[PDB]
């Protein structure tokens, strides 16, 4: 409006609805549908299937970071001068521990959201703010007081940010284009596409 | 270590977007965009700062060639070598703080028609996780740039060899300068 | 005489000052192996002479007549310093109190016309008055100011913030806020101005090398004008000394 | 004078806490080999993983971040003995 | 009001000798004003440039430290750092990064060390420093053997060779 | 393309000039000759750099109307 | 100064660069081994 | 002990070497207190 | 205006600058580098942009002096060896038969200096320095004589060796004055009074013989160059 | 040298030889084109310019200047010497006193030494220095050094005869920016910077007088004593020591004056070549060049010693 006597933006009908129209005469499609691992995977059904198949992920991140730990200790040791220890003796407690402490952590975050979703029934942000929330409590069992806190929010915000921004950013515009006329907008005079432009090949790394 | 930051990246962009060489894996371009922006805020010697900074450029760039963007890496390898050249030839403090400033991608420079590329490539392919870790990376990125221009004009006097083989540093920063409005029609 | 060892060699050829029928004085030059180093705007008066290790930093101005000489040790000038008409700056081999003789100069530091600085340490933003002697090894404090006609003895400091004058100096008033932030700094960014204003009329080879021309020009013509190869000769001097050195018994 | 920030600590104390960083200090090729060696051997079995959830990937980098141990910390309070 | 003015010393009365051993062995007396710092103290003197390196940190890069040895009844006047704070992020790369084995207990920074009348007649000793690297003109190969003075070095500090 | 891209070129050439001119200590009226070959320069290449880029989008338009693009004869306008 | 006129101008101009860009836009692969993608192209390859 | 630094007249020199102090703005400044200005840093 | 006049010597300076620089490339490609010998460019009455040194038909300005900028010069004046008198910033007048001895300073070159007025039969000593003061006629300056700016000193007045002037002091006639912070000693007596003349053209004297023998330096240096 | 093959450019960097090539012969005749079309172009802004039109000239040298004679009194110093035909056909100077130095002595080329001026040997004249000959003789003695500035002055003798003539004798120092006016300085005395010596001053030897110090007329400095103050005044006699630093002093300002001398006096092809030397050293730091496998250097002259 650029005008100081009528309010900005504009309004639509909401009884008024404008047939879709296709983008191009021809649509094809670059991007793969998701695998059936994946949905499987993603099935929350049954909580300990849920539970044992995501593990994995959880129980490498933990092993990558016990083998850093571990590294970091042996590279210091000296070759030259014989020790009395073992040196595996001292390592091997710090990438099982390891381990086991992230391993333990994403058991109880997935056996929580799936929990929540099944009792709840329905697929919601309080699933995995509520599973964040009882990971970083079980984090922060006897630290000291700001970090009881500090680890349920920063935990809970984790599945937030996953959501908004995995889950709800792609399906919210799935629609904009790029070419030819805008979305909304296909009454303006554009360019029509017969095909829509494929930019790369389907991957398969 | 300027031109061995630079030109070979040309090539392998070149060959990546003509051979179809792309994966659907996002991890390795999002970890050098954190890993890169972190190291670079830690960094106390400003040779590391630099050399991280490429780091995470390459990492968002490597995300954006992937999904076929091609011309947007041409056009960003060049513009990074015409920001870069200034800085890493640093002689005179004002060509060295308008390097600065294109890396960091700031709006009057050419470095922010390379950034610009990047940026809205980003925002096409519309994957969430990458565009927020890169607004966070960048400003991670920015303190680091900062720290290189408080340490040039707000530190201590700084005094500097009379290196005066400047060949192509003026013409740099005044194509840094002068080509952001040449160059508005790409973003 | 002849020096031998010279950095760039030994001099083939050396003129009497009787037989110059020009002044042939050199704003900038380098004693043996001790080099004259300058910022781009630097601003050196044609009259002034600055000779041997003598650092000049960014916006240093030395005006006409001013002779800065580090034959015996460094002077190192600090930013926007500016040193006037007939000032003389000067280092001395060794200080009497014990501490390094180099000749100092801080920023924004004036040396008003006739002042003579010798193996002295000038804070920044300091200003030295006219017919004003500071001696080896006195030590003057930032942000103080010595009144004209002033002598500081050998060995002696004059503390930050404080006026001091007379020829056995002496504190006279505390300086007041806004004359040690601001006059002190100003009066270094006019003579700046001035020096700037010098520099953008000078051109980079002024015309008077024609006159020398003209009379290289009359010699080549006439065929008097020889070509020395000077390389040649400063190695052929070399070798003949060092047989000379060896063959010598005594 | 001045007004200044208050230092906790004695200063000897502080000192000798700040002389634990100085030991023996390995050469960073050691660690770099191990890293692009089993970096390759990553990146090629990371073709091959199951496709994860985002929300479980998110968790997987707040965890590694979390148990991530900077090379100092190890430097500082490595000691050998058993 | 107006209370007495106090004459200022003179530099003779101000100044103290301190004995530095160098890194081959000779004592060398080092005259130095009370208030100055032990770095610039030692830099004036005349040591080769080789005997200093940047402070290392993110900020302090210009100033030129030293790797010394301070007997235990000067220790008092070192200067308190900060652990949360990135003085001591300096001091904790200087160490894990020049000084390394070569530490002892008694093993300080020049900057942190400012000079006073109690500390005449002072024996301080230069520390053996292991090989540094900032960038290619700012640099310890590991000899000894360069007659320059760290004074002759215009440059601040380490940036870009 | 642009309209303007003659006067900016001569424009930034004096940009060149006296920049240079500023970075180096000299005054901006310093070094005459500089000024005129910096503007002519600077103004052929903004010419150049001109014609170049209305090429390319010719070559586009030229692609993307094989690929399939129903381009308008206004559409076909666009691209001079 | 016919402000109707410099209205319906300026509002054109900025339609036909909207136009432009849109056009500029429509991006096929360009790699040379995508054969299938650009088959109508006019490409001699010198190998 | 004073002295007028200012001139309407526009004849204003600063008489660095005045054994007198000028009446310049430093004159009206007000004098800190040890403790006031550690209760503001605190 | 002075627009016009900054604009006419801006003008004027870039051709001379071109010329100058295309007789440099000329010399180059003939391959004759006589125009990198550095000499002394000093020049004995320097002229910043248009102000120019006034000079008098009877006057001698040695050559190792400078004045620079608009300085004012009256008849059977002189300025004598390395003496500096710049008028760059403000002007600086000399009346007639004054004299400016060898390494004498005259100048107006701080920010807030004074126009500096010299009057007549006024002898400047060796090694004075004169900053943006008024000197009144028939007085005799010391050999280190600081006048500071905004001092007067009246007509038929001394200045001891070695005086230094503080600002906005006025130096009365017919008196004596001497000693850091300039006071005044004793009354002039007669023949000092007299004096005042047959020392201005016992130097006007010198001055001329002085004027020769330049003149003499000019012809030899002529018969070399021509 | 090892080599004969280099380049006439490079043996003859001052002025190269007569173009022998048709290229070269073509080069010349644009460069005199050049040369002459630039030279009006300067003239014609010289006009716009006005008045002075910013001209340059070469300076006299006054290093060595010329006093005219006086039949009536003649010289004491100094030499008098004629004066070329066509200047006396101009002039009408019959006859020029002229300075009388010593081989050793180093008089700089800003210095300007006027007249009856006697410079002993090793003594040294620095820049800026005027002594003026003009009415009475000036007498320095053997490694006597006058500093940057100072003003050596005399007068004439009067109707009363008090002697106006300066003598300066050996081994004294004159610190910078001191004025003599017709005083007598005895040997082994340090006038320090600043100082003035008014007429008729007689300093004995050994002694010091002290920076910024006027000593008043007619008084005598007993030996051995440091005088300072406007009025100077007594404070305390020279130690043993300050008599060695006295003498060390002479030295150094002796050697200074020699290796200056040295310096100042190579001429201007030499000069030339020096800085082509020194540029070529600076280029040849880097020992990575081809050329460094080539042969080994001569470090003075960067000329081709030994194959490497
Ligand atoms: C004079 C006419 C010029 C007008 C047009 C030019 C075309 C005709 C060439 C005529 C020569 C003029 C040179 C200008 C352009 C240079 C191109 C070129 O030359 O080849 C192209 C031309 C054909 O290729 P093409 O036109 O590009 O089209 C091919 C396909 O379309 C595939 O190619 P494509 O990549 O172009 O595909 C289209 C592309 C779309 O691509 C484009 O839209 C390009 C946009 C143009 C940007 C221009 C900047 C590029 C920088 C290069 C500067 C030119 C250097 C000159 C080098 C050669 C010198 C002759 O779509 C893409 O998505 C691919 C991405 C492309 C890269 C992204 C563009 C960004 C570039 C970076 C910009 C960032 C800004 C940085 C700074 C900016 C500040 C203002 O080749 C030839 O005609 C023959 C080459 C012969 C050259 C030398 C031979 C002559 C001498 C022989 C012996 C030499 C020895 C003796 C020496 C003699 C002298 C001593
Ligand atoms: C047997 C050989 C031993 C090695 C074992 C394995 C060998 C490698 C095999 C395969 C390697 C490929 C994959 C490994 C990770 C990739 C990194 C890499 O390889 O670079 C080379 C790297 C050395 O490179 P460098 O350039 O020489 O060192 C640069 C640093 O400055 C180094 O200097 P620095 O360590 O002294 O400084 C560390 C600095 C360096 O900074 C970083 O680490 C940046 C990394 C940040 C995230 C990285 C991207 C995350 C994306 C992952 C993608 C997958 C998920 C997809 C979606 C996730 C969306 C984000 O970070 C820190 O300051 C410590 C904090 C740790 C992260 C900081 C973020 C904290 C956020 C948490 C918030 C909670 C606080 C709230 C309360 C606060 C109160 C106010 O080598 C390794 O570190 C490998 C060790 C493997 C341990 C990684 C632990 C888990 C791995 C996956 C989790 C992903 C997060 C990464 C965390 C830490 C990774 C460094
Ligand atoms: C924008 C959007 C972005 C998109 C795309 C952007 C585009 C990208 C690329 C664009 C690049 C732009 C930025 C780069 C700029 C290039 C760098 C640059 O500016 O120059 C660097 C370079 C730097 O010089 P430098 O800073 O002094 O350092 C070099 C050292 O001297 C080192 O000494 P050296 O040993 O190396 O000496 C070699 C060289 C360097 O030597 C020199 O530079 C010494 C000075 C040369 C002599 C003075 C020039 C004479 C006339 C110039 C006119 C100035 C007018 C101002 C005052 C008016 C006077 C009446 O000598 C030369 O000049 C070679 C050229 C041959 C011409 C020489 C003159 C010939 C006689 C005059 C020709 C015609 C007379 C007509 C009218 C005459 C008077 C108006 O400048 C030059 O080399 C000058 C080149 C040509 C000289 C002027 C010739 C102009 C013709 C006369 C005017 C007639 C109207 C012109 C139209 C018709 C033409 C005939
Ligand atoms: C549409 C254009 C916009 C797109 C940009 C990309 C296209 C480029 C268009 C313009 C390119 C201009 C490049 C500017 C280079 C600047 C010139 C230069 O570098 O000169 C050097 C050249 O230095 C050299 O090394 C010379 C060696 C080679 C000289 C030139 C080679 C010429 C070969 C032929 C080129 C013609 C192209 C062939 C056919 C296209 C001189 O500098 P120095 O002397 O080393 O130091 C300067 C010192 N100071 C400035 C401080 C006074
Ligand atoms: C950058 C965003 C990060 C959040 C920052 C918040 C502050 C951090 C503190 C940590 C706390 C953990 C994160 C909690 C934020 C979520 C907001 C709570 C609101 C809420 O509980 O409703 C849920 C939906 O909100 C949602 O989950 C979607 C709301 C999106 C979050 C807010 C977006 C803007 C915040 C940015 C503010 C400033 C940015 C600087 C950080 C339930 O929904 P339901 O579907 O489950 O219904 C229930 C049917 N069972």
């Amino acid at each position: 409006t650029f005008n100081y006597v009528i309010p900005y933006g504009g309004s639509s009908s909401y009884t008024i609805n404008n047939e879709p129209v296709k983008a191009e005469e021809v649509t094809v499609d670059f991007s793969k549908e998701p695998s059936a691992s994946s949905l499987k995977l993603a099935d929350k059904s049954d909580w300990i299937a849920y539970t044992f198949n995501n593990v994995p992920l959880m129980a490498t991140v933990g092993l990558l970071a016990g083998a850093h730990e571990a590294f970091l200790h042996y590279e210091r040791t000296p070759i030259y001068g014989k020790r009395t220890y073992n040196i595996i003796k001292k390592l091997a407690p710090i990438v099982i521990n390891k381990t086991a402490y992230a391993t333990l952590l994403g058991a109880i975050f997935c056996a929580t959201d799936a929990l929540y979703e099944n009792y709840s029934g329905k697929k919601s942000y309080t699933s995995g703010m509520v599973a964040g929330a009882a990971t970083g409590a079980v984090f922060a069992i006897g630290r000291p007081l700001p970090q009881p806190l500090v680890w349920p929010l920063v935990f809970a915000a984790a599945p937030v940010i996953a959501d908004l921004f995995g889950e709800v950013y792609p399906e919210s515009m799935k629609s904009a284009r790029g070419y030819g006329t805008p979305y909304g907008f296909e009454n303006l005079d554009d360019a029509v596409p017969t095909r829509n432009p494929i930019r790369r090949n389907p991957h398969h790394y | 270590a300027f031109v061995f930051s630079t030109l070979p990246k040309l090539s392998v962009l070149y060959l990546i977007s003509n051979s179809n060489i792309g994966s659907e894996c996002v991890w390795w371009g999002l970890i050098s965009l954190w890993l890169g922006s972190i190291s670079q805020y830690q960094s106390v010697f400003v040779r590391s700062i630099l050399l991280y900074s490429s780091v995470a450029e390459i990492g968002l760039v490597l995300l954006v060639l992937q999904e076929g963007f091609s011309w947007e890496a041409f056009s960003w390898v060049s513009i990074y070598f015409l920001s870069l050249s200034g800085v890493w030839h640093a002689n005179s403090k004002f060509v060295s703080a308008i390097s600065v400033a294109s890396i960091a991608g700031l709006p009057p420079f050419l470095g922010f028609i390379g950034k610009a590329q990047i940026l809205k490539s980003l925002v096409s392919i519309n994957l969430g996780i990458l565009i927020f870790s890169s607004i966070l990376a960048a400003t991670i990125s920015f303190i680091g740039y900062l720290r290189l221009i408080r340490l040039m004009y707000l530190v201590s006097p700084v005094k500097w060899k009379n290196n005066k083989d400047s060949s192509f540093i003026n013409w740099s920063t005044w194509m840094l300068t002068v080509g952001t409005l040449p160059m508005v029609y790409s973003v | 005489v002849n020096f031998y060892d010279a950095p760039n060699g030994p001099a083939v050829e050396q003129v009497k000052i009787e037989d110059e029928w020009y002044n042939r004085q050199r704003t900038e030059f380098n004693i043996l192996n001790k080099q004259p180093s300058k910022a781009d705007d630097v601003f050196i008066a044609p009259n002034a002479v600055v000779c041997g290790d003598v650092d000049l930093y960014q916006k240093v101005s030395i005006f006409f007549g001013a002779v800065v000489r580090g034959d015996l040790n460094t002077i190192r000038i600090g930013e926007n310093s500016t040193i006037l008409d007939k000032a003389v700056v000067h280092a001395a081999s060794t200080s009497p109190t014990g501490l390094n003789a180099a000749t100092i100069i801080g920023s924004n530091v004036t040396v008003e016309p006739h002042a003579v600085l010798r193996s002295c340490r000038i804070g920044d933003n300091c200003i030295v008055g006219a017919r004003s002697v500071v001696c080896e090894g006195a030590i003057m404090h930032p942000e103080s100011v010595l009144a004209p006609g002033s002598v500081l003895a050998p060995g002696r400091q004059i503390p930050s913030g404080e006026l001091w004058a007379g020829s056995p100096a002496k504190f006279v008033r505390k300086l007041t806020y806004y004359e040690t932030s601001n006059v002190i700094r100003e009066s270094a960014e006019h003579y700046y101005d001035i020096a700037t204003g010098f520099r953008n009329e000078t051109f980079d080879h002024g015309s008077a090398w024609r006159d020398a021309e003209a009379y290289r020009q009359k010699l080549v013509d006439y065929k008097e004008y020889n070509w020395v190869n000077y390389r040649e000769q400063k190695y052929v001097m070399r070798l003949q000394r060092d047989a000379a050195e060896l063959e010598k018994l005594l | 004078d001045e007004p200044k920030h208050q230092i906790p600590g004695n200063a000897l104390d502080n000192w000798a806490f700040l002389r634990t960083y100085a030991k023996p200090l390995p050469d960073m090729i050691h660690y770099y080999y191990y890293v692009y060696l089993f970096g390759f051997f990553f990146v090629y079995k990371v073709a091959d993983f199951p496709e994860y959830s985002p929300r479980v990937l998110v968790m997987a980098a707040l965890i590694g971040s979390l148990f991530y141990v900077r090379r100092d910390w190890v430097h500082r309070e490595f000691k050998d003995s058993p | 009001d107006h209370d007495h003015y106090t004459p200022p010393k003179t530099v003779f009365e101000d100044t103290i000798t301190i004995n530095v051993l160098d890194y081959d062995g000779k004592k060398h007396a080092v005259k130095a004003l009370i208030g100055t710092p032990l770095n610039k103290a030692l830099v004036e003197y005349g040591f080769s440039s080789t005997y200093f390196f940047p402070n290392m940190g993110y900020y302090t890069q210009h100033i030129s430290d030293a790797h010394v040895f301070i007997p235990e009844e000067y220790w008092k006047y070192v200067e308190n750092v900060d652990l949360k704070t990135d003085d001591a992020e300096a001091i904790k790369l200087m160490f894990k990064l020049v000084v390394q084995d070569y530490q002892r207990e008694t093993s300080f920074f020049a900057s942190y060390l400012t000079l006073n009348k109690e500390m005449d007649n002072m024996t301080i000793g230069f520390g053996p420093i292991k090989p540094w690297h900032i960038t290619p003109k700012w640099s310890f190969n590991g000899h000894h053997n360069v007659k320059d003075r760290m004074f002759d070095r215009l440059e601040t500090g380490p940036f870009i060779e | 393309g642009w309209e303007y891209a003659g006067t900016y070129g001569a424009l930034c050439g004096m940009v060149y000039a006296i920049g240079s001119n500023v970075i180096s200590g000299r005054a901006w009226f310093r070094r005459p000759w500089v000024h005129v070959t910096s503007v002519t320069l600077s103004y052929l290449g903004s010419k150049l750099l001109d014609e170049v880029q209305d090429t390319y989008y010719l070559e586009h338009l030229k692609r993307v109307e094989r690929k399939g693009l129903q381009v308008t004869e206004e559409h076909k306008k666009l691209f001079s | 100064v016919d402000s109707q006129a410099e209205w319906y101008a300026e509002y054109d101009k900025l339609e036909k660069a909207r136009q432009k860009r849109r056009i500029w836009k429509w991006r096929d692969s360009d790699s040379r081994d995508e054969y299938a993608i650009n088959a109508e192209e006019p490409v001699i390859y010198i190998r | 002990s004073s002295r007028i630094a200012g001139d309407t007249t526009g004849k204003y020199t600063p008489n660095i070497f005045s054994p007198e102090t000028p009446m310049d703005r430093s004159f009206s400044h007000v004098p800190k207190n040890p403790f006031w200005e550690a209760w503001v840093f605190r | 205006a002075s627009f016009l006049k900054t604009i006419v010597w801006r003008c004027g300076f870039a051709i001379k600058e071109t010329g100058l620089a295309l007789e440099t490339l000329g010399c180059k490609l003939q391959g004759n580098y006589s125009f990198r010998e550095k000499c002394s460019r000093h020049t004995p009455l320097t002229q910043y942009q248009f102000k120019a040194p006034s000079v008098g038909e009877s006057t001698f300005v040695a050559p190792s002096a400078l004045v620079s900028g608009d300085v004012i010069i009256g008849e059977k004046s002189s300025v004598l060896y390395n003496a500096v008198v710049r008028g760059e910033f403000k002007s600086v007048t000399i009346g007639e038969g004054s004299t400016i001895s060898d390494n004498a300073y005259v100048g107006s070159s701080s920010e807030f200096s004074p126009e500096t007025v010299i009057g007549s039969n006024v002898s400047v000593g060796s090694g004075a320095v004169l900053k943006g003061c008024t000197v009144g006629n028939n007085v005799l300056i010391g050999n280190n004589v600081i006048i500071s700016e905004k001092a007067t000193v009246e007509d038929n007045t001394i200045l001891a060796p070695g005086s230094y002037v503080p600002e906005d002091v006025v130096v009365k006639s017919g008196e004596l004055w001497s000693g850091s912070p300039a006071q005044k000693l004793r009354n002039l007596d007669e023949k000092e009074l007299a004096l005042f003349n047959t020392l201005s053209v016992g130097a006007t004297e010198l001055a001329a013989d002085h004027a020769v023998i330049m003149k003499l330096l000019e012809l030899k240096q002529k018969e070399f160059i021509k | 040298s090892l080599l004969k093959n280099y380049p006439p450019s490079y043996l003859y960097p001052f002025r190269h030889p007569k173009p022998e090539g048709v290229i070269e012969k073509v080069l010349f005749n644009l460069g005199s084109l050049f040369r002459s079309a630039g030279q009006g172009m300067d003239e014609l802004g010289s006009l716009m310019l006005g008045n002075g039109g910013m001209q340059e000239s070469v300076g006299p040298n006054l290093a060595y200047a010329p006093v005219k004679y006086n039949p009536a009194a003649a010289p004491k110093a100094g030499i008098v010497a004629p004066i070329p035909a066509s200047a006396q056909r101009v002039l009408g100077v019959k006859e020029i006193v002229l300075p009388s130095k010593a081989e050793s002595t180093f008089i700089a080329p800003n210095a300007n030494v006027l007249g009856d001026v006697k410079i002993g040997a090793k003594s040294s004249i620095w820049y800026g220095a005027v002594l003026r000959g003009d009415v009475n003789s000036i007498e320095i003695g053997d490694n006597t050094n006058v500093q940057d500035n100072v003003t050596i002055h005399v007068a004439k003798h009067s109707i009363d005869g008090k002697l106006r003539n300066t003598v300066i004798g050996n081994n004294v120092t004159i610190g910078h920016c001191a004025t003599i006016h017709a005083c007598t300085i005895a040997d082994n005395v340090i006038i320090g910077m600043g100082a003035t010596v008014l007429d008729g001053v007689k300093v004995e030897s050994g002694s010091i007088v002290g920076a910024g110090s006027i000593v008043p007329p007619n008084t005598v400095i007993p030996a051995g004593q440091v005088w300072v103050g406007n009025p100077a005044k007594f404070i305390r006699n020279v130690l043993p020591e300050e008599n060695g630093f006295i003498a060390s002093s002479a030295n150094n300002y002796d050697l200074l004056g020699q290796q200056h001398k040295f310096e100042n006096s190579k001429v201007f092809e030499e000069m030339l070549v020096e800085e082509e030397i020194a540029k070529d050293r600076e280029l040849l730091e880097d020992k990575n060049l081809a050329v460094h496998q080539l042969y080994i250097f001569d470090p003075q002259t960067q000329l081709a010693a030994r194959p490497r």
